[PDB]
């Protein structure tokens, strides 16, 4: 009635896009399917008459929309259903002059509000910049362009190309949300809206939206989640072409971005999903533009080169091989000859196309062929590993506890030099680490740290989902698509399955009872335990008790082992460390009065770094931190938990194929199973593994004697490699051992991450004496590098879902506004920016709002 | 709902007795001082209730 | 109230008279700090005449200077040096190493202390008070009164504090930027609002750089001018009282280790703190005179000066500044050098340097070339124009070898000025004079220091007993059976602990700051 | 006597070439369709 | 005692006319009983430099 | 002793740094080890008569080692392009390498003018 | 030095102790005769975790 | 004969690490997963 008024539909995309839902809601209306989904797994094997019996109101639409597309729309050709992402181009130019009438409205009253207000802004600003800037630096300096194009031209948010698309996108998905409003409520009137574009229908239900493109006879459906991307990639990229057109220093972007964004759309009709493949590369020819501009011959155009040729590597399997090298030839012209701060801007190219449709089966595959994989490790650099890791623990602990060794078990300590650094208590250096490995990494400890198992609680708060056990796990699917036979076994659940929930929910929680789970071996006994893995492109959903124990050794480990190493704050301080380590560079400091210090830089990102840990390497670094805390066996759980366990990739829409599935133990490591996991899983034991890469980082720092600056975290690792040269050196001699020291660390780091079993993706590692990378933000010689617009890109007009809130979508603006305006814009432009655009929501929520049912 | 033994005593029912008699008994004086009653309040078991 | 007054007035208006049916009156205070913009009149000097604000009587400043000709590319070849840039300091929180300590103090016991030394700010130290702090204290811990009233942290400014990565700003220029603010005496503290005009003056000069510039051409000078605003409030008085009415009842339970620390005190806490509960009883400051704590600033501004820096990568700038604490004390440098000499006469007895002209001059060896450089606490020290008019005044500081700008940086002059005081304090305890050895901490370090001031003597004051490989008191022994051999004697066979040497420091400071006849004392020191 | 000796540091050698440095460590993962239940 | 620097650098520099304008702005008219010069000149400068100066 | 009577080395021939093809080679230069069984498993897909294990980038056993066996002209002339039009360079002197890049025709003088325009 | 003889009474000793193990250890050989099914870390995990100490 | 034992007193502390080492190869199995974390790498070496 007006409880269903509060929680409203969702404005924005955040949640992943499911293939088989928009599959399901196809062949549950009454139309063709599209034309690779012919010998779909799920499609053609589930039981299809007893779906469309249900008769709930869910069904009885989808079986109305169906007659009313099949009675607008030609009987005599052959249908043609076509999914996404083949049918971008058409809806890129989608036309409603029924949405486009009413957004001239809002457009005339905000030509009216320049009009009337426009010339006390430049009043205003130039007051502030006058009484901030003194009276004799007035007489030369006046207003900006980016301020005079908005001062000249009031409605630029609906003059620009894609702004059409962008109306009907937001009138579409406004619509869509006012039906899920109004179908909560039971009794419902016709749940169909009919709109009229150039040369088609839009068709409008809770479930699906169909576009039908009358002239080729086709027409596409679209999901609840479907049209909430079209929208924001659409009010994106015209955000994006309105900021980079007004920007001064960033005018030839906006052709440039134009023409690529119609580059993909052309070829999203022939590569289908797999051009979702070409949008991933873009990241890297952005950063191939930054590594032009190096201050030598070396490292330079060698990421863009190798970009470059994995893109033509790569459309030459689908499309012919002259079309493939245009391709490629006009992807090399885009982004050359692009600046300093341009090539950087050229990263807003990257959720600008979408997203692919997931499903479980492929996902699984991509899982299980690193996952169930073998591999073979090296003794002996797991020893040299090991012995840098208890040598790191050792001067943690005793910088930590004032100068004194840990509890070390007397009789295992070997040799004469660990002897006296023993016996002295003192610092053990990296060299006798690296040549003591043998005697220092066979050392043993003994329970000498208090720990606190509920040490956060701030994580134990987490609403994070819970896989209800592998006992009632076909629970997980709906209940709908099940077969008969596993329809049996879907048992009720009285909980949430909410961590939160359940945590405040369960009497008689002890945290060291709960810890005897792992040490006690029990959870390696219980028969109740499933790993369920989500569709990303990090999340899992363990059982409860499971779950508990990996929140509590993450406390464990970031409480007091993980403070030890000096690679992992706040974002001052990461500001403040990041720019220093950048003031390091080549070019900072070529004023060539003891040695100076200079560095160059590495940024890699491991080859699937989370699931190629197997027990093998890890069990001895647990070892090391279990005799530490006097645990028996804690931290090398999640192994030996997966190797005895399968798991399933959940999904609602993607239920398993073989409808004779009952048990996880019986079924084969197919579909969407995996059968005795031995990787990990991202996120679980991510402190753990990020500990063992800073000891791999210091040993091959170590084996290629050079001093090492690095900042990792899980997988992204970025190193500068630095060096101390003297004053009376050539600027020829300092690039020489600079490039001398980056490419011998380079091969140490290779090396010692091949023999535990990690590639670095060795030829995307991205070397440079310029810039480095670090949290999608680009440090050039001691200067940031901007990202204006990928900050225009989220310059959205709705924000929020617990009402019809203004305040807040304002508030939103204007922090999005100042956003931009830290990456650089005029300060006057920004100002009378967030007017227009919070005069643009307060219309957009008089008109299309989902509940006025006064102002 | 809450049941477990930790976190016991953050949900009582004269919280709002303890909030407002505190917050009466540091603001009603002969100088008011906000910020500093915010920090009291705030350092006491109501600011840890509340932050919990 | 009208449109043309300035804006804390009007808020100030604002919230009395919101809050005057609650209220009744009273005046709601403590809260409005001014507008960044609304407070500063600026002045940009880029290659003319100087500021029209300055020229008509303005006195009060800071100061931002962009030098010329700065490349925005790979080409880098004649920039300035390029330096982190002012990201703003919150009060870059210390762990809680206090006025009297404990290592392992739980966060309930941190509450419990910021909401004592926050109430006794606010509203006076007196037995009303503290009561009503014991009273809420209890609500996170369970001490007693005789820890709050020494554990409780000095009262500086702890009511402060109630994202992925965003950067504040690109830094093309602010890199590159000067700041001072030696110009400004009244909005220059320990302060929000100073940190809030250095970063209103960076972002300005990166507003007169668009993104459509690589080159600076000219150098530029900011004076953001503070004097005279109509926001220019005088601080008020806090007249204490006592609060009226019984602080509430507070109910806790014992089993909440998230809500309560059932025992925060142990046992190597209870003998110390305990004795220094009994040596407490010596802390009647305010009755002292004002000469006297400039001798206690004299020793506890020094003896921290030679600890800090003797002993026996991304190097950043995070430097104490010792500029306020020389600028009221009467000579400190000298418990500066003796303390140096006392840390190194066991490097000073087994190379057994004997006379009178040689322990000098191993000073000098290891003051002029120091294996470490950093000096740059008191190289920032001694700059300020006061302290170094102080030093040319009465402290023997050499004359420049260059011109006053560029003098080495003042990272050298310091090792001049620490020589200076080196020698002094030697001719000192040759000449039958000793000093107020005030050692906190209080035998093993007793003994200790003793043979530390009879090392000194020893290789001052034939052959040489080594005492080399003994424990502590066979060298005791054995130095003063060598000594007493033959006012000198005097000074060889001879101080209390109020609290430590941090307390006495910052305590000593801010009573100092108290005074009224501090101008005509500083004046009796020239 | 020395005779020992040579023997001792040969076979000493021996432990640390062949056990040590020579010695690399397989999982052999399940790449292989099949069950768990057939695993165990 | 008064020195004749309003915080810019180019009214130093006696190779410029801004130290001109600035320094005979600030003395008053014909009132120096003793002017002095005590500059270097660098070796083999411009002859127009020179003229300037 | 015993000590090289049981444990038998199997020929461990990663590619590591160099992956040229010619298996030959990779026959020549490869250090054996004695590999150790830790986990549950059947590796008899990855051994091999001979005794021999092929191992990945990932330092997988591959059943076939002929997967680690598994030039262009277009990609060279594009880079060579952007290093031109992207670095700093006088206009004059830019448009007279330019010029003379769309008359080359191999890989070789590619590499000429491109070791003379980052030197240049 | 009549000690040394009993140290070769432990070295000698110690080395019939490696031996008598690395004849024991799943060295692989060609023909893959001594693999491990999964099923010993589930008879594994039954007891509780035990101490080989001493 | 300093020259005898000398020798003999590096293998011992050279013997003892390959009990360290095989306590290490052998808890690398994940059968020897109840081998308890507190015990002696060497003594898990030798049963």
């Amino acid at each position: 009635r007006a409880e269903h008024q509060i929680i409203l539909p969702e404005s924005h995309l955040s949640s992943p896009l499911v293939k088989h839902k928009l599959l399901y809601y196809w062949k549950l209306t009454g139309l063709p399917l599209p034309d690779e989904c012919d010998f779909d797994h799920l499609i053609l094997s589930r039981q299809w008459k007893k779906i469309l019996e249900s008769s709930t109101p869910d069904i009885e639409r989808m079986i109305k929309l169906g007659r009313s597309v099949h009675q607008t729309l030609s009987h005599s050709s052959k249908l043609t259903g076509i999914l996404h992402p083949r049918c971008l181009e058409d809806l890129v130019g989608l036309d409603i002059p029924d949405s486009t009438n009413k957004f001239r409205r809002i457009e005339k009253k905000i030509q009216i509000h320049n009009t009337r207000y426009g010339e006390p802004f430049t009043r205003l600003c130039s007051y502030v910049e006058k009484k901030l800037l003194g009276s004799s630096w007035t007489h030369k300096i006046r207003r900006s362009e980016e301020f005079d194009s908005l001062r000249t031209d009031p409605a630029f948010w609906f003059h620009s190309s894609w702004s059409t698309a962008k109306f009907a996108w937001l009138h579409v998905k406004q619509i869509q949300r006012h039906l899920i409003v109004a179908a909560r409520t039971r009794s419902a009137s016709n749940k169909l809206v009919t709109l009229s574009h150039r040369s088609g229908q839009v068709f409008i239900t809770p479930e699906l939206v169909i576009v039908t493109h009358t002239n080729e006879n086709k027409f596409t459906c679209l999901s609840q989640e479907l049209v909430l991307m079209y929208a924001d990639m659409m009010e994106g990229r015209d955000m994006v072409n309105i900021i980079s057109s007004t920007a001064v220093h960033l005018r030839c972007l906006a052709e440039k971005i134009d023409d690529i964004l119609r580059l993909v759309d052309a070829l999203a009709r022939d590569l289908g999903n797999q051009v979702y493949d070409v949008v991933a590369l873009m990241e890297g020819f952005a950063y191939g533009a930054v590594q032009l501009l190096e201050p030598s011959g070396t490292f330079a155009g060698d990421f863009f080169s190798f970009n470059l040729q994995e893109l033509r590597d790569t459309l030459i399997c689908l499309l012919p091989q002259r079309i493939a090298d245009s391709v490629t030839h006009a992807i090399a012209n885009i982004f050359s000859g692009l600046e300093q701060n341009q090539a950087a801007e050229m990263l807003c190219l990257l959720r600008l196309w979408g997203h692919p449709l997931l499903e479980s089966r492929a996902a699984a595959k991509a899982v299980r062929a690193q996952m169930c994989a073998p591999k073979m490790v090296d003794f002996d650099m797991i020893l040299q590993v090991l012995s840098f890791f208890k040598g790191t623990i050792i001067n943690g602990y005793r910088k930590k506890n004032a100068g004194v060794w840990p509890r070390v078990k007397a009789h295992t300590i070997y040799g004469n030099v660990i002897a006296q650094l023993h016996a002295d208590s003192a610092e053990i250096s990296h060299d006798i680490m690296l040549r003591e490995y043998k005697n220092l990494s066979a050392i043993e400890f003994e329970a000498c740290i208090e720990y606190d198992p509920v040490t956060n609680l701030s994580m134990f708060l987490k609403d994070k989902a819970i896989a209800h056990p592998r006992n009632n796990w076909l629970a997980s699917f709906r209940r709908n698509l099940l077969s008969e036979e596993q329809k049996k076994n879907v048992q009720d659940s009285t909980s949430t399955n909410r961590l939160l929930i359940e945590f405040l929910e369960s009497n008689d929680f002890d945290p060291y009872k709960e810890m005897e789970y792992l040490t006690t071996l029990e959870y390696l006994r219980d028969d109740s335990v499933a790993v369920s893995y989500s569709l990303k492109e990090i999340f899992a959903k363990l059982t409860k008790k499971l779950r508990n124990c990996q929140v509590m050794a993450e406390g464990i480990l970031a409480d007091q082992i993980a403070p030890f190493f000096q690679g992992n704050q706040d974002s001052i301080s990461l500001t403040k460390s990041m720019l220093a380590m950048s003031q390091l560079s080549y070019n900072s400091n070529r004023k060539r009065k003891h040695r100076r210090r200079v560095a160059t830089f590495i940024t890699t990102d491991l080859q699937k770094y989370c699931l190629n840990w197997r027990y093998q390497t890890i069990k001895l670094f647990a070892h090391a931190i279990n005799q530490l805390m006097g645990l028996p066996h804690f931290f090398e759980w999640i192994h030996l938990r997966l190797m005895d366990t399968t798991m399933f990739v959940g999904d609602p829409f993607n239920p398993p194929s073989d409808p004779t599935d009952y048990d996880l133990t019986k079924v084969p490591n197919d579909d969407i199973y995996i059968v005795s996991a031995r990787g990990g899983i991202e996120g679980l034991c991510q402190k753990l593994w990020t500990m063992i890469s800073i000891a791999a980082i210091q040993l091959a720092a170590a084996r290629s004697h050079c001093r090492v600056a690095c900042m990792v975290q899980g997988d992204n690792q970025v190193i500068a490699v630095t060096r101390e040269v003297r004053p009376d050196d050539s600027p020829e001699s300092v690039l020489t051992q600079l490039h001398e020291a980056s490419d011998n660390f380079f091969r140490e780091l290779i090396h010692v991450n091949h023999l535990i079993g990690h590639n670095l993706k060795d030829r995307e590692t991205i070397r440079s004496d310029t810039f480095f990378i670090y949290s999608k933000r680009i440090f050039k010689d001691g200067a940031i590098l901007s990202q204006v617009l990928k900050n225009s890109s989220k310059l959205v007009l709705v924000s929020g879902d617990l009402s019809e809130n203004t305040v807040m979508s304002c508030a939103n603006i204007s922090s999005t506004v100042a956003r931009l305006c830290e990456n650089g814009l005029p300060k006057d432009f920004c100002y009378y920016l967030n007017y227009l655009m919070s005069c643009i929501q307060t219309y957009f929520d008089s008109e299309f709002s989902i509940t006025s049912s006064s102002n | 709902t809450c049941s477990n033994p930790l976190l016991s005593g953050v949900h009582t029912e004269d919280n709002e007795a303890e909030e407002k008699a505190l917050a009466e008994y540091l603001l009603n004086q002969e100088v008011i001082h906000p910020r500093v009653a915010h920090a009291i309040m705030e350092a006491s078991s109501v600011g840890r209730r509340k932050q919990i | 109230v009208s449109s043309d007054m300035c804006s804390l007035a009007l808020a100030d208006y604002a919230r009395n008279r919101s809050w005057s049916p609650l209220t009744g009156g009273r005046k709601i205070l403590g809260v409005s700090n001014p507008d960044t913009i609304e407070l500063v009149e600026g002045e940009i000097l880029s290659i003319s005449g100087g500021c029209s604000k300055c020229d008509s009587g303005d006195e009060q400043f800071t100061w931002f200077h962009l030098p010329s000709n700065i490349e925005l590319t790979d080409d880098t070849s004649k920039n300035p040096p390029m330096r982190v840039p002012y990201l703003g300091s919150k009060t870059q929180e210390r762990r809680a190493a206090s006025l009297a300590k404990i290592a392992h103090m739980s966060p309930h016991v941190k509450a419990a202390l910021r909401a004592s030394s926050v109430l006794i700010w606010a509203y006076g130290d007196n037995d009303i008070n503290w009561t009503a702090a014991l009273k809420l204290a209890r609500s996170r811990c369970n001490i007693s009164s005789e820890y709050l009233r020494l554990l409780s942290p000095l009262p500086t400014a702890g009511n402060l504090q109630h994202m992925t990565f965003t950067p504040a700003s690109l830094y093309r220029v602010s890199p590159y930027v000067h700041i001072s603010n030696d110009s400004q005496r009244l909005f220059t503290e320990e302060n929000v609002v100073y940190q809030q005009i250095m970063l209103l003056g960076l972002s300005l000069i990166e507003s007169l750089f668009p993104m459509t510039v690589t080159k600076t051409y000219d150098e530029i000078t900011l004076h953001l001018h503070s004097k005279f605003s109509c926001c220019i409030r005088e601080a008020p008085v806090a007249v204490p009282f006592e609060l009226t009415g019984v602080a509430p009842d507070l109910r806790v339970v014992a089993s909440n280790k998230f809500m309560y620390d059932p025992n925060p005190v142990a046992e190597g806490d209870f003998a110390r703190l305990d004795l220094a509960i009994f040596k407490s009883y010596e802390l009647n400051l305010e009755s002292y005179s004002t000469v006297e704590l400039m001798n206690i600033l004299s020793i506890s501004s020094g003896k921290l000066i030679g600890q800090s820096v003797v002993s026996y990568i991304i190097v950043y700038d995070n430097t104490r500044n010792w500029i306020s604490e020389a600028q009221n004390s009467v000579r400190l440098f000298e418990y500066a050098a003796l303390e140096v000499l006392l840390d190194c006469s066991y490097q000073l007895y087994y190379l057994r340097v004997r006379g009178l002209n040689n322990v000098v001059l191993y000073m000098s060896d290891l003051y002029k070339n120091m294996p470490g450089i950093l000096l740059s606490n008191i190289a920032a020290t001694i700059s300020h124009p006061i302290i170094h008019s102080r030093l040319h005044t009465v402290g023997l500081i050499s004359h420049d070898g260059s011109h006053q700008l560029a003098d080495t940086d003042f990272i050298e002059l310091s090792a001049k000025l620490l020589v200076s005081c080196t020698r002094r304090v030697v001719s000192g305890l040759y000449a039958g004079n000793k000093y107020d050895l005030l050692f906190p901490s209080v035998n093993e370090k007793m003994l200790q220091l003793i043979s530390r001031l009879c090392c000194l003597y020893t290789v001052l004051f034939r052959e040489i007993p080594k005492i080399r490989g003994l424990p502590a008191e066979e060298k005791c022994a054995m130095l003063t059976e060598y000594l007493l051999s033959d006012e000198q004697v005097d000074s060889i066979t001879s101080v209390t602990f109020p609290a430590n040497l941090y307390y006495m420091s910052r305590k000593s400071l801010n009573l100092i700051r108290e005074r009224e006849d501090r101008d005509s004392i500083l004046a009796l020191m020239f | 006597t020395m005779r020992s000796e040579i023997q001792q540091l040969k076979t000493s050698v021996a432990v640390m070439e062949a056990n040590l440095g020579m010695m690399k460590i397989l999982d052999p993962g399940c790449a292989n369709v099949s069950s768990l239940s057939d695993l165990r | 005692f008064r020195t004749l620097w309003r915080e810019n650098t180019e009214e130093s520099d006696l190779t410029s006319d801004k130290a001109v304008g600035y320094i005979t702005s600030v003395v008053p008219y014909r009132s120096v009983s003793l002017l002095h010069c005590d500059i270097e000149i660098p070796p083999g400068s411009n002859q127009s430099l020179l003229d300037q100066l | 002793a015993v000590m090289e009577a049981n444990l038998g080395m199997m020929k461990i021939l990663d590619p590591g740094c160099a992956n040229v093809s010619s298996l030959s080679d990779l026959r020549a230069v490869a250090k054996s080890h004695p590999v150790l069984i830790a986990g549950p498993g059947d590796p008899s897909p990855y051994v091999t008569q001979g005794g021999e294990i092929a191992l990945n980038k990932l330092s997988q056993p591959v059943p076939h080692p002929s997967d680690l066996i598994k030039p262009d002209i277009g990609i060279e002339r594009d880079t060579v392009r952007a290093l031109i039009l992207s670095r700093p360079m006088h206009p004059s002197s830019s448009s007279k390498l330019l010029s003379k890049l769309d008359s080359a025709g191999s890989v070789e003088e590619i590499r000429k003018i491109k070791r003379l325009a980052l030197n240049g």
